[PDB]
């Protein structure tokens, strides 16, 4: 499945400040796969 | 050089030990520097009750946010600061909270994690300040449509019964939840006969277990009280429930039928017909080559932008099927196909692509046992749930023992003219009505 | 190579000539009959042999209606027609094939 | 007694042609083989923007030794996996399978790294997923401000995005792709790296198969740091925004420490839902700041540049108070307000989370096929902890002196009513 | 003075624009490239912007 | 019809010299009608 890593459909919300901590960046990394 | 069958053999047995309180102390040692450390509780929402539901989800809230000897911001001082991290989360069987650490800082991981499951502090300041942060996330969690289908779906399948109720909790409890409440949650459940101290990684099984002599030691164990929960079982019920919104762009559905349990071997045989279902995605690469046929038809007809099959497994009870995601115009035609594999392998499976269902688990069951947390989850589990470590060479045996007979004599089983639970959300107008769905799981034919 | 192979190749253009097709302006694979492999071998020529094929067709088709041919020095020789579509149309076979023999196992 | 068997070296080797071959027989039951090659969107011009992504959307289409119907049924039929991961300056073919089956993916590897067909009709029916991959992409804000980070940090070869711009979906050439896999996946380039698999088999595959001759030398169009700022007005609820300076060239010791930098300020939590007491720059902003939000320390660092800041998520009201606040934070450690307790519980998160980071096969199979790239070399990782032992604490904060004083990139993505410019800082 | 006697709800705004500088491309498939380079020159109906107008 | 004015269905091509001439801008005016 692809995937797009960062930290080092409607998807959802992330509202209050402990679903928050782990958003913010950290060099993307863009995958594939079958 | 070295064969996959020899392979199975290197790995290292899991040593397994019991306290005299009733702790069992589970360890698989290798030669990483690091390692994973947790305790698994036979704890959830169906040992919960309909006044008290939510309780456990609330406690997670509350375990890393202070005990008696280390008040607040201690604890996460002292794991942040050696680089550890910590996580815990809960299903509706199993609770768990674990640490990942370095190896050397192992007897410092048990002993937060000890005073973590025993001295937790529940101050009432604290229990008011995390009721507004999970009525938060219920809001979060009403945006994710698989969370919700998924609820959908335990909420009319096991309808009556605890496995109904959800982890989070109405949002009615979470906000008339006391502090009693929850200290009588803990003591009834976290019992040490009912909980597992799981360790992975470069460790020795005994530094473990005298770990837990020197910090688990004082927990009430083997005998509390008349007061022993026990899981009845959970009526299943073929039935459906259908939120309708057409202001979503996608509809959401998931279909399923009751699976065996936990310790049930015809859950192998199953896996192996749900990998030849296997799962599907609109970022997949292989399109109209893939080999299951629903991936195929899937992709080059553009029928859904995903599907996946699941085999979920409860006590003496689960829910096996499949869930998908589409647009409004093709919930028909994914219905169409979907039914149409669980009815060919019921009656017409072949050898080769069962030899592929069976690759697909072997390589699957390998990929997720590589990690210490991966490792340390099995073990805990796997205690709970089937008293001991199933060796990887035994699940090979089980998974070569599998031909295209059992496939269709297994799937028939649990499929051919069942009852569904049927769960759908989003635009869903054209989501085929139960008897037409019922009348998918025969066929006329056969 | 030798005299006989010429007598082969002879009788081939005798047929070529026959069979007509060459006296509207066609070529041999304009005149295939589109199964499941001709229509995507079809689909993978480029575009100028796509838009080739397609005014020989209309120019034939014009042609049958009035009952009328080209002049002869027009029509296709057999020395020049050009198989423009049978490695495309032999890759399509080939890939079919393998299909086909997976689908035994 | 129940005690592992004696762990084996890794091998390492460099043939005269450039390539690097590394293995490692670990008795697994898996095997995983990653060819990694140094053709990531950095080799990209502005003429065939976008050629490596829909390269790396690619792996299954027919080559001369497997057609696309085989590459998918001949890896599913052994429940193996095919992947390529791409960064701005790798691209990584990567291959799992059951070590009885390392013989049959590793034909499908060669073929779809070194004999691709490009077939035109092929390419042409994936142009689409372009669009389908970049949209899925491109619904984490993250990605989008980190896109236009780097493209206004940089004049040429890393603000090229990782996925392809809309205008070239759909122009992307077959000879583009020819070209780009002739000029970029050669053995000066390429490292065949392999878990569960021996030697002597990788290196006689790297001597039948990978002896590609340099079709274009290690180039030497280095990235020029520029600086600049690219702003987004949308429709999201949150304001994302990241401030960035030049930091280091990978592999340097001024590397290290920016990184003991990036975890003294607080880079992602180590405790579900815990405030983050160790993060300073969490704590800096819960000062000033009550409303939901994030902060972490962002670190990006590649071969002949690096870039070094941090990345804020708040209220669009909120975005210049939370951005101002962790921005003088660093100040205050450019200007010497670091202890020394300080700096190792830093070097305790860098060094476990590093050790963390290869416990697995696919974290360990990148470590190695990255160092083999950038370094030519394996540094096993008692080296790597002692590196960072050897960083000081005046390391550290002359890493913040860099950062402030070095002409900033901005990249911000929101309502961006309250987000400052970067001179308003 | 029947009908556009519509009493101010907003004066005359004081939000000044602010001149800050800076520079926007855009790569995409054109067959040319456009392009403008400019600074802060003056506001209309002073002398200055006459100027700019001769220049 | 609606216009847009700078200079003080695939349209069209230029490529000559002569035809350039007049394409530079010279303050946008968006205008719009029945
Ligand atoms: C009198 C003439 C009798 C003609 C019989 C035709 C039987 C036939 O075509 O076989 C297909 C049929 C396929 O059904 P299936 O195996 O369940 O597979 C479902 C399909 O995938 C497709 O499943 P589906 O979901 O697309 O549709 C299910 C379908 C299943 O029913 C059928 O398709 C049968 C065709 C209609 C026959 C109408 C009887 C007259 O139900 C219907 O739509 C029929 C509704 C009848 C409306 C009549 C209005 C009055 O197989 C048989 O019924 C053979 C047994 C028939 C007994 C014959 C006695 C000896
Ligand atoms: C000579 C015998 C012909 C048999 C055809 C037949 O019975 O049709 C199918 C349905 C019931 O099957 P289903 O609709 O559940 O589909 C099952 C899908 N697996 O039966 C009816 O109710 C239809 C009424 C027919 C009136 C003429």
């Amino acid at each position: 499945r692809g995937v797009a890593g960062a930290l080092r459909d409607l998807k959802r919300s992330v509202l209050c400040r402990e679903s928050l901590r782990g958003q913010a960046a950290g060099p993307l990394v863009a995958s594939v796969s079958l | 050089t070295a064969t996959y069958a020899q392979a199975l053999q290197s790995v290292p047995e899991t040593q397994v030990s019991q306290l005299d309180n009733g702790l069992r102390v589970a360890s698989e040692q290798s030669s990483q520097p690091t390692c994973t450390v947790g305790v698994w509780i036979d704890a959830g929402s169906r040992y919960e009750s309909e006044k008290n539901n939510g309780a456990g989800y609330f406690v997670e809230h509350l375990a890393f946010k202070g005990t008696k000897n280390r008040p607040g911001n201690a604890l996460e001082k002292e794991v942040e600061s050696m680089g550890a991290h910590l996580n815990a989360y809960s299903t509706r069987e199993h609770t768990a909270y674990y640490i990942k650490a370095l190896s050397k800082d192992l007897p410092k991981a048990v002993e937060l994690l000890a005073d973590i499951v025993q001295n937790c502090s529940l101050e009432d300041s604290q229990i008011e300040k995390e009721r507004d942060v999970i009525l938060q996330e219920l809001q979060e969690n009403d945006t994710s449509m698989r969370d919700v289908v998924f609820n959908y779906l335990h909420a009319t399948a096991f309808q009556g019964t605890p496995l109904a109720q959800s982890v989070e909790g109405p949002s009615e409890n979470v906000r008339k939840l006391s502090r009693a409440d929850l200290t009588e949650y803990l003591s009834r459940h976290y019992k040490a006969p009912r909980m597992v101290l799981a360790a992975a990684g470069g460790l020795e099984h005994r530094q473990l277990l005298d770990l837990a002599q020197k910090h688990f030691s004082g927990l009430s164990g083997t005998y509390d009280e008349d007061a022993v929960p026990t899981l009845s079982p959970c009526r299943f019920t073929g039935s459906q429930i259908c939120h309708r919104e057409d202001g979503l762009p996608l509809a959401h559905v998931a279909i399923a039928v009751e699976g065996p349990g936990w310790a049930h071997p015809d859950n192998v045989a199953l896996q192996v017909a749900n990998a030849i279902i296997g799962h599907y995605d609109c970022t997949y690469g292989g399109g109209a080559h893939l080999s299951s046929p629903l991936a195929s038809i899937a992709a080059t007809n553009k029928l859904c932008q995903s599907f996946q099959t699941f085999n979920i497994c409860y006590a003496d009870t689960g829910l096996l099927g499949a869930h998908f995601v589409c647009d409004h115009m093709s919930i028909d035609d994914m219905m169409f196909v979907l039914q149409g594999q669980w009815m060919r392998l019921c009656t017409s499976a072949t050898e080769s692509e069962v030899l592929r269902g069976k690759n697909l688990l072997r390589n699957a069951l390998v990929s997720h046992l590589d990690g210490t947390t991966p490792v340390c989850e099995d073990i805990g589990r796997s205690l709970l749930t089937y008293g001991r470590r199933i060796p990887l060479a035994e699940w090979e045996s089980r998974i070569a023992e599998v031909d295209a007979r059992v496939v269709r004599e297994v799937c028939s089983k649990y499929f051919y003219d069942q009852c569904p639970a049927v769960a759908g959300f989003g635009p869903i107008e054209q989501l085929p009505d139960y008897n037409r769905i019922r009348s998918g799981m025969f066929w006329l034919r056969f | 190579v030798s005299a006989s192979s010429r007598w082969l190749e002879g009788i081939r253009k005798w047929y070529y000539n026959a069979a007509g097709f060459n006296k509207l302006g066609l070529m041999r694979d304009d005149t295939i009959h589109e199964n499941d492999d001709v229509k995507e071998a079809i689909r993978r020529l480029p575009e100028n042999l796509y838009n080739d094929r397609v005014f020989r067709i209309k120019r034939a088709l014009d042609l049958s209606m009035r009952q009328q041919i080209l002049p002869k020095e027009q029509w296709t020789k057999y020395e020049e027609d050009k198989s423009y579509l049978e490695p495309y149309l032999k890759e399509v076979i080939r890939e079919r094939k393998e299909r086909e023999e997976w689908a035994k196992k | 007694a129940g005690v592992p068997p004696h762990p084996q070296d890794l091998e390492f080797t460099r043939l005269p042609n450039g390539l690097v071959i590394a293995s490692l027989e670990n008795y697994a039951p898996a095997s995983r083989i990653g060819l990694f090659i140094k053709a990531g969107s950095r080799y990209e011009n502005s003429n065939n923007l976008g050629t490596s992504h829909l390269l790396r959307l690619a792996s299954s289409l027919t080559t001369k030794g497997a057609s696309s119907f085989k590459i998918t049924r001949g890896i599913e039929a052994v429940g193996g996996k095919l992947s390529v991961t791409s960064t701005r300056e790798n691209m990584a073919y990567t291959v799992e399978c059951l070590r009885d089956d390392v013989d049959i993916l590793m034909e499908f590897l060669l073929n779809v790294t070194t004999a691709p067909e490009f077939r035109r009709w092929e390419v042409a029916a994936l142009q689409p997923q372009l669009r389908i991959d970049k949209a899925v992409a491109l619904q984490n804000p993250q990605a989008h401000v980190i896109e236009n980070l780097h493209a206004a940090a940089y004049r040429n070869a890393l603000a090229n995005s990782l996925y392809c711009p809309d205008y070239r979906i759909g122009k992307v050439t077959p000879v583009e792709l020819h070209d780009y896999v002739q000029n970029h996946f050669t053995s000066a380039r390429m490292a065949l790296i392999g878990l569960g698999v021996s030697h002597p088999v990788l290196k006689q595959v790297a001597e039948q198969f990978l002896n590609i001759r340099g079709g274009l030398g290690l180039s030497g169009a280095k990235a020029k740091y520029h600086g600049g700022e690219i702003r987004e007005q949308n429709g999201d609820s949150l304001v994302h925004a990241a401030l960035v300076a030049e930091s280091a060239a990978i592999g340097s010791a001024e590397a290290n420490a920016f990184s003991v930098l990036q975890h003294v300020l607080g880079a992602g939590p180590h405790v579900k839902r815990g405030s983050n007491a160790t993060s300073s720059l969490y704590q800096a902003v819960a000062k000033g700041v009550h409303q939901p939000f994030d902060v972490s320390a962002f670190n990006a660092s590649y071969s002949d540049s690096g870039l070094f800041g941090f990345y804020t998520i708040s209220q669009a009201a909120s975005a210049g108070d939370v951005i101002k606040a962790a921005y003088n934070q660093v100040k205050t450690i450019a200007q010497g307000n670091l202890s020394n307790p300080d700096v190792q519980a830093a070097k305790n998160k860098l060094k476990a989370g590093y050790l963390m980071s290869v416990e697995s096969s696919e974290g360990f199979l990148d470590e190695v096929g990255s160092q083999a790239l950038a370094a030519g070399s394996y540094t096993p990782p008692s080296t790597v902890l002692q590196q960072i032992d050897a960083v000081a604490d005046a390391d550290v904060i002359n890493a913040a002196k860099k950062f402030v004083s070095g002409r900033k990139s901005m990249a911000a993505s929101g309502n961006l009513g309250h987000t400052p410019f970067i001179d308003e800082l």
